[PDB]
C-alpha cells in the first residue's frame, strides 16, 4: 500500500519529484 | 503554463486504442490515468537528466543525457532501444 | 540483463506477447527511413512537459524526439499490461484499477506511486 523501500534506482528521484510537485501545486 | 505538465489526452488515448483489440473500450478514468502516467514518465526522467546537467554546469539537455538518465533510473531497456534510434538520427 | 523490464512480473501468454512487442519495437528503431516529423505525440507538447521543470534550461531537438518514441512505447506496453487484468475479469472495458494492478507487477513502475496510489 505504502512501501518503505521502493526501486533503489528510483527512490531519490521520487523524493525530488515530490518536492518539485509541491512547488508547482503552490503556484496552482 | 499549468497545462504544459501533461501531454494531450486525445493523443494518449489514440495510442491506447492501438494497443488494444478493436472491440475494447477504455474508461474515462483510464485515459486520464494514462495521460498522467506518461506525463510523469517524461518529468521523472527529465528531472534526473536536468540535475546532472545543473551539477556539471551544462546548459543543454541532449539525447545522451536522456539515455543516461533512463539507465540510471532503471529503464535500461528504453535506454538500449533508444540508443539505436539516437545514433540513426545523428548519422 | 538489460531486457529484464520487458517481462518483469509477467507469466505465460502475457509474457510472450510483451516480449514480442519489444522485439517489434527494437526492429522498428533499427529501421532506416524514419520520418522524424511524424509522431503520435507532438514534439512541442513533449518539450513543454520538459520545460515545466524550472531546473531545465535549453533542450536539444534530440531529447523530445527520443521521448516521442519512448512515450509511445511506454503507453503501449502499460496499456497491454493493464489489458491482462481486464481480460482476467472477463471485461471489455479497461479501467483505472487495471492500470493500478499492472503497475504493481513491476518495480520499474515505482516512480508512479504518487500518480496511481
Amino acid at each position: 500500500e505504502s512501501p518503505l523501500y521502493v526501486n533503489a534506482k528510483q527512490f531519490h528521484r521520487i523524493l525530488k519529484r515530490r518536492v518539485a510537485r509541491q512547488k508547482l501545486e503552490e503556484q496552482l | 503554463k499549468e497545462q504544459d505538465r501533461w501531454l494531450p489526452i486525445a493523443n494518449v488515448a489514440r495510442i491506447m486504442k492501438l494497443a488494444l483489440p478493436e472491440n475494447a473500450k477504455i474508461a474515462k478514468e483510464a485515459k486520464e490515468c494514462m495521460q498522467e502516467c506518461v506525463s510523469e514518465f517524461i518529468s521523472f526522467i527529465t528531472s534526473e537528466a536536468s540535475e546532472k546537467c545543473q551539477q556539471e554546469k551544462r546548459k543543454t539537455v541532449n539525447g545522451e543525457d536522456i539515455l543516461f538518465a533512463m539507465t540510471s533510473l532503471g529503464f535500461e531497456n528504453y535506454a538500449e532501444a533508444l540508443k539505436i534510434y539516437l545514433s540513426k538520427y545523428r548519422e | 540483463g538489460t531486457w529484464a523490464n520487458v517481462n518483469q512480473g509477467l507469466q505465460g501468454t502475457a509474457r510472450d506477447i510483451l516480449t514480442t512487442y519489444w522485439q517489434h519495437v527494437i526492429n522498428h528503431l533499427e529501421s532506416d527511413n524514419h520520418d522524424y516529423k511524424i509522431h503520435q505525440l507532438p514534439l512541442a507538447r513533449i518539450k513543454k512537459v520538459m520545460k515545466a521543470d524550472p531546473e531545465v534550461k535549453m533542450i536539444s531537438a534530440e531529447a523530445p524526439i527520443l521521448f516521442a518514441k519512448g512515450c509511445d512505447v511506454f503507453i503501449t506496453e502499460l496499456t497491454m499490461r493493464a489489458w491482462i487484468h481486464a481480460e482476467d475479469n472477463k471485461r471489455r472495458t479497461l479501467q483505472r484499477s487495471d492500470i493500478a494492478a499492472a503497475l504493481s507487477k513491476s518495480d520499474m513502475f515505482d516512480f508512479l506511486i504518487d500518480i496511481v496510489p
